[PDB]
């Protein structure tokens, strides 16, 4: 068994964060106290969920985790809330003035002075590991801290852990629901930063899983708790392998072997299906081949593009619950006749499957409704470029007048950056642009 | 108000069509770069798709269908009728062809080309015209652009008074919804100069486009022959009409081509919709078969459908997404 | 960033100061004593913010009161809410300004400065992090106007990354005390110009109107002006005051309101317009607040913002209403007059609610807009400045405590280029 | 078309399908950076306070 430690920072990573660990918890029978009465090995073990948990010898089970945000309003929710009880107070790392929606103020003025408590206290999870393989790391593209704060994190964990895979996984900025208006600075900016220090991001685009729990969870106006709990099903689904036994996905390497075969191009489309609302008072239970197809409409994804103008490098399938590899095949079968599914040349067309049998659990009084089978697809595909476009065009508007600019030169910064991460970004569409047409 | 956008301004459709919208009072127009637009009449070339659609409270629509150039451009057109198994290559109505790179398809081309010499029977070719194939291969590899390598139909129907040959082009217009419908006017694109049958360098009795015409007006007026005449030609002249003559396997080309892209380009779910105006150009040998040579995703149409087909475009295309306060078109069902 | 210090100066800056914590403290809950008899939590959430939590659960604001002459702070502590200050934060002079910026600046304000700043550090020190300062003050008259940028550019000097944000002021001969008013409003601006990070551009040529033309007060008093100013007060505060999704605080609003450092004078707008006293009875629809807010009649700053171009807008809904309505109707608004929105800023217009309502309204909207338009304001400024400076009258007012007048003509042209650096953007 | 490496357990199994087959900066330059970045802000933040120092002598001058 090899540790996995998950490091949330700035309000959107604390935030999904909770909402993961409240899943994870309900998923493993482990109650707010952290005790886990299925757990008969008390104070210890290397069962697979203890990739996640480490056993107090009173029978505690903590998450490997260490929330970090500049200022302490939203660690403070977790420091008083129904899961108080499960973190240690030095998992929870807080500022008292946050980065103001500033990139630069995040990684240079007040990263500076916060990075090396933050490493302390990630070293602390890590001694207590025997195997630790990596982290999994959570953050908005949007905010201060989560843009400034985690480039500079990820580049000093390449440092003290060079030997260890590092995931993202990164919420990518929507007007719907957006905080700032410089935020296309702030997604540039950090992507650059962190491109060659992460091995697999899973972008959540804000504005599709905003029209998801709008389209289908017939919610008018989502809040953060809508969107994430359904943010932390996708990544509870991304991190099952994990946590449970199988054959597929078990180390974090596996996923850059699996979904990443160019280094750069490490985006992977994550599509989740089916997404069905518990206020719904009839429902007629969707079968494999139903779930399986919704994987590739594009209002299920979570980022909006269009796959069939793009090439595929890898596709996993991920179930959960009443699923057997049959049912599966026939369903593949079925769509490959019907839709546009182009893989590259250099790789062959297949599909990574595999199954839970335990199907995906859902938070009381939440609003997504019991299934009897959940599928998420992770494909990578070159059609996920189209977030790059949009979000460069947004920067490209902004930096022809230096809008904004004074504010990040102002935190010592040099205008250069500006440009050199913009290069990368034309770089990266240019990368897409060739696997893909 | 509606709200739209002109990013091609040497579309004379498009042109006539946001002139059209602007005088309903209802639709304002923005400049080039401002993003928050109902309806984009977008550029012919590299359009943005990836921006379409992600603007919150607005309904955005159009008039270029993304991955339609695969019917559009010669090299595709003939690779997706050769891969496609909705076509086929038993296709009856697509003239041979084969793909020829100038530096693949080029052994697969000759040895096709010695069958039509050990049969000795017509053995002609387009790409210009030529009766030998080693003799406009020296011309591809010439320009150092991939053309097409296409038998030519030596045997064409031939109008009389003048002996001449002739393509038809058609506008067929698909909208958000996918329906596909035809316009009921065609043109005659005719020949003015008799059909040689051995003057394959002159190009203007072999090829028939408007502009190397302009005894260019002689028989009608900018060499275009509307359907009133031609169809009452074929009455006079072959005892026929042209809708059983001709359009019948019009439109089943028509059909057979949208239907083949249909799961490839269709905007049914996306967050953003798609129309687009098609002009298909067909070719009718001496027996009234009709085939098809090409297909225009930018086309312009005839002066005198102008005012007739723009106001159809806004009618079954725009309006149908964007309401305000018969039929040109014939739809064609599936 | 949670606590903010206030600083009101001369008689203008005092009197809206004192309007704007009578009406917040209603909001909060917070009687002249100092003691909270509310109900609902909401009220205390953030109530650190503007007040300090004293002995016996009483709650003092976070305010220092500044004047020359005696007279103005007199009439603050025998106001209504006058107790609820902390004496030791009225700092008087005794000879006033005399409508004389030099004296507000460099001769009269200069002696009394050092006493306010003693004041604002032992203020400063009961911050658990101060996120900065706003000032209220009048930029016709000598000691808010003189004085008061003369304090700004002392706070910057001893906290110089801390937020400053001003409401100023703006003279109008409709609303005139004498004819210096364009000298000091200019020698003002260029202070504020290079000295803070958000000023709110406070209009008396809209206040006026708005009571005249739109209320109906054929002879309006300052009472009645201050009533629109306390109501955009308290709206443009809501979002530091309450619990929101945003949680927004001085720092955050400048980064995404100021797009180029010395572009910082906002236009504010308030929806709907009420008179005193009488009261309202038909709430608004969400679709009347939006076009309200917009309208230039609804503009505190006389200016038309049809004439320039919105940079960025924030708009802060307050009552119980359809928070996916509000949605539908600012992006209606935006989307059928994008030509008033710069293109080259993407999502420039921001959106909040507030649950909990002002007095007297179920349903309100306070607007933001930093618009190019703005420059209306700095012309209307300079020629009245530059109708007299071109004979050199009343000068000596001024050379007369030291001034020359090379200072007036470097005033004059700075708000000159910030009127040209305005119009850059506007066609831009 | 072809069903490969299926594994089976209690929680459920995995397998794969194939229906075609195929055709870092150093700590020292990281808090180098870091500190450029700090010594471009103490820059302007001196600058700022010159500024301000001129306009106090010019304050005692008037
Ligand atoms: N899905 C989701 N997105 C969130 C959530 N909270 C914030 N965001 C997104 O994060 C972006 C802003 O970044 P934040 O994480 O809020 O800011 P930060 O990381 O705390 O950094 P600071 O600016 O210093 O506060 C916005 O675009 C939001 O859409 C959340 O709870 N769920
Ligand atoms: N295989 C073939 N047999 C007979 N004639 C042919 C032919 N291929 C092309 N032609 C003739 O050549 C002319 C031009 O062909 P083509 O359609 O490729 O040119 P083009 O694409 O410039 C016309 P458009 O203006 O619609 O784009 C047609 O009018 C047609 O009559
Ligand atoms: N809106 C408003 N404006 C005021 C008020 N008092 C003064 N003013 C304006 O401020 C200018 C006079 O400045 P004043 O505050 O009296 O000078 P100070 O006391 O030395 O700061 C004039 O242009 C007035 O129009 C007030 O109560 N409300
Ligand atoms: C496009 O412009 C933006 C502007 C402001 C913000 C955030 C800060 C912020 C918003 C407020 O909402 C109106 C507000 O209320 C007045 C506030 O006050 C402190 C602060 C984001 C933007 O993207
Ligand atoms: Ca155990
Ligand atoms: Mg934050
Ligand atoms: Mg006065």
């Amino acid at each position: 068994m090899r540790e996995c430690i998950s490091i949330h920072v700035g309000q959107a990573g604390v935030q999904i964060g909770n909402a993961c660990w409240e899943l994870y918890c309900l998923e493993h029978g482990i109650q707010p106290d952290g005790q886990m009465p299925s757990d008969k090995t008390i104070g210890g073990g290397d069962d697979s969920f203890n990739t996640f948990f480490s056993e107090t010898g009173a029978g505690k089970h903590v998450p490997r985790a260490v929330f970090v945000d500049l200022e302490p309003t939203v660690i403070d929710e977790v420091r008083t809330g129904t899961y108080r009880q499960l973190f240690h107070p030095e998992q929870l790392i807080t500022g008292k003035e946050d980065a103001a929606n500033n990139y630069a103020r995040g990684h240079y003025t007040i990263g500076k002075e916060i990075i090396d408590l933050v490493l302390d206290r990630i070293r602390k999870l890590a001694d207590q590991c025997t195997g630790l393989q990596g982290f999994l790391v959570f953050h908005s593209f949007g905010g201060g801290t989560g843009s400034g704060f985690t480039s500079l994190l990820m580049e000093r964990l390449s440092v003290d852990y060079g030997k260890k895979s590092k995931l993202e996984f990164s919420i990518y900025p929507a007007p719907q629901v957006s905080t700032a208006v410089v935020e296309p600075y702030n997604s540039i900016l950090t992507t650059h930063t962190t491109l060659e220090h992460s091995d697999c991001a899973f972008m959540v685009d804000n504005e599709a899983i905003y029209d998801i729990c709008r389209r289908n969870l017939d919610i008018e106006r989502p809040t953060y708790t809508n969107l994430n709990r359904l943010i932390s099903q996708i990544v509870s689904s991304i991190t099952a392998s994990l946590r449970f036994d199988g054959a597929l996905n078990v180390d974090l390497t596996e996923f850059q072997t699996n979904l990443v075969p160019y280094p750069r191009i490490h985006f992977p489309l994550a599509t989740y299906a089916p997404v069905i609302s518990a206020e719904k008072a009839y429902h007629e239970q969707l079968s494999v081949a139903e779930i399986t197809n919704a994987c590739f409409e594009p209002a299920n994804q979570m980022v909006k593009c269009d796959p069939r103008h793009g090439k595929y490098m890898a596709c996993c399938l991920l179930y959960r619950g009443d699923v057997v590899p049959k049912d599966v095949n026939a369903a593949i079968a079925t769509i490959k006749t019907k839709r546009s599914i182009q893989f590259v040349d250099w790789c062959p067309t297949g599909f990574k499957v595999g199954i839970n049998y335990q199907p995906p659990t859902v938070v009381p009084g939440g609003d997504l409704a019991k299934v009897q089978r959940a599928v998420c697809m992770l494909s990578n595909t070159t059609a996920i470029a189209e977030a790059w476009a949009r979000l460069d065009h947004k920067f490209d508007l902004m930096y022809a007048k230096r809008a904004f600019v004074h504010w990040y030169v102002g935190e010592g910064m040099e205008e250069g950056e500006f440009s050199e991460a913009r290069e990368d970004m034309a770089a990266l569409e240019k990368d897409y642009e060739e696997v893909g047409v | 108000m509606y709200t739209f956008v002109v990013r091609d301004e040497n579309s004379s459709v498009y042109a006539e069509v946001s002139r059209l919208l602007l005088a309903t009072g209802q639709w304002k127009r923005l400049r080039k770069d401002n993003p928050r637009f109902n309806l984009m009449l977008g550029e012919r070339n590299r359009l943005p798709f990836g921006r379409l659609g992600h603007e919150p409270g607005l309904v955005q629509l159009v008039n270029y269908y993304r991955g339609a150039d695969k019917l559009c451009r010669k090299a595709s057109l003939v690779k997706l009728i050769k891969t496609s198994p909705e076509l086929s290559e038993s296709c009856t109505w697509f003239p041979e062809s084969y793909v020829i790179y100038p530096t693949d398809e080029r052994e697969v081309f000759l040895a096709a080309y010695n069958r039509r010499r050990e049969g000795r029977e017509g053995n002609v070719w387009i790409a210009l015209i030529s009766s030998e194939a080693s003799e406009l291969l020296d011309f591809i590899d010439e320009q150092g652009q991939v053309h097409v390598i296409q038998k030519y139909l030596e045997k064409p129907l031939l109008l009389e008074p003048g002996h001449r040959k002739f393509d038809i082009r058609s506008w067929v217009l698909v909208d958000h919804l996918y329906n596909i419908y035809l316009y009921r006017e065609g043109v005659l694109r005719t020949s003015s100069e008799p059909y040689n049958s051995a003057n394959f360098q002159d190009k203007t009795c072999h090829l028939t486009n408007h502009c190397i015409q302009k005894n260019y007006g002689r028989y009608e007026e900018g060499n275009e022959m509307f359907f009133e005449e031609f169809n009452q030609y074929l009455m006079d002249a072959l005892n026929t009409t042209l809708e059983n003559s001709i359009l019948l396997q019009i439109k089943h080309i028509i059909r057979s081509c949208l239907m083949c892209i249909e799961p490839a380009i269709s905007t049914k779910h996306l967050h953003y919709q798609s129309f687009q105006l098609f002009g298909f150009d067909f070719m009718v040998d001496e027996e009234l078969k009709v085939w098809l040579i090409e297909v225009n995703g930018a086309p312009a149409c005839a002066q005198k459908l102008y005012a007739e087909l723009c106001q159809g475009i806004v009618d079954v295309a725009i309006s149908s997404v964007f309401p305000l306060a018969t039929s040109i078109f014939i739809k064609l069902h599936h | 960033m949670r606590e903010i210090v206030h600083i009101q100066a001369g008689q203008c800056g005092n009197q809206i100061g004192a309007k704007f914590w009578e009406v917040i403290s209603d909001e909060h809950g917070i009687d002249p004593t100092g003691s909270y008899h509310g109900d609902s939590d909401l009220q205390l959430e953030r109530i650190n913010v503007y007040y300090n939590e004293a002995t016996g659960n009483k709650y003092v604001p976070r305010a220092i009161l500044v004047d020359l002459e005696p007279g103005t702070m007199d009439s603050v502590r025998s106001g209504p809410f006058g107790q609820i200050f902390r004496p030791d934060n009225f700092v008087f002079g005794q000879s006033g300004a005399g409508n004389n910026w030099a004296k507000g600046h460099y001769t009269e304000g200069a002696e009394l400065v050092d006493s306010v700043l003693d004041v604002v550090r032992k203020e400063s020190e009961s911050c658990d992090c101060l996120q900065g300062f706003q000032l209220t003050h009048s930029l016709g008259g000598g000691t808010g106007s003189g004085m008061g940028t003369l304090l700004i550019s002392k706070i910057r000097e001893e906290y110089p990354d801390r937020i400053m944000n001003t409401f100023s002021v703006m003279p109008s001969p409709k609303v005139s005390d004498t004819v210096v008013e364009p000298y000091n409003a200019t020698l003002s601006v260029h202070q504020l110009v290079e000295n803070t990070d958000e000023t709110y551009c406070i209009d008396n040529e809209a206040l006026y109107d708005i009571c005249f033309r739109t209320l109906k007060l054929t002879t309006p008093t300052y009472g009645d002006l201050n009533h629109l100013v306390s109501a955009t007060m308290s709206g443009v505060t809501t979002c530091l005051r309450f619990p929101g999704q945003l949680n927004a605080d001085l720092r955050k609003l400048a980064v995404n309101m100021v797009p180029f450092p010395r572009l910082h004078f906002f236009m504010p707008g308030f929806a709907p317009l009420t008179s005193r006293g009488s009261q309202q009875y038909r709430a608004l629809t969400v679709p009347e607040l939006t076009q309200q807010m917009f309208d230039s009649k609804n503009m505190m700053a006389a200016c038309d913002p049809r004439h320039g171009r919105y940079l960025t807008v924030a708009a802060i809904f307050r009552g119980r209403m359809s928070m996916k309505e509000v949605d539908e109707q600012m992006l209606n608004v935006q989307n059928k007059n994008s030509s008033y929105f710069v293109e080259w800023i993407p999502n420039n217009v921001k959106t909040a609610v507030c649950d909990i309502p002002p007095r007297g309204l179920k349903m309100s909207a306070t607007f933001i807009g930093n618009s190019t338009a703005i420059q209306e304001l700095f012309k209307r400024i300079s020629e009245q400045f530059t109708a007299m400076f071109r004979r050199k009258a009343f000068l000596h007012w001024y050379t007369g405590e030291g001034m020359d007048e090379m200072e007036f003509t470097e005033a004059e042209s700075n708000m000159n280029d910030l009127v040209s650096e305005y119009q850059q953007y506007q066609d831009a | 078309m072809e069903v490969i490496e299926l594994n089976k357990c209690t929680s459920g199994q995995s397998f794969e399908v194939i229906l075609k087959p195929p055709s870092d900066p150093s700590l020292e330059e990281i808090q180098k950076k870091l500190e450029a970045a700090e010594e471009r802000r103490k820059y302007q933040e001196a600058e700022l306070l010159k500024h301000l120092a001129e306009k106090r002598e010019h304050e005692r001058e008037v």
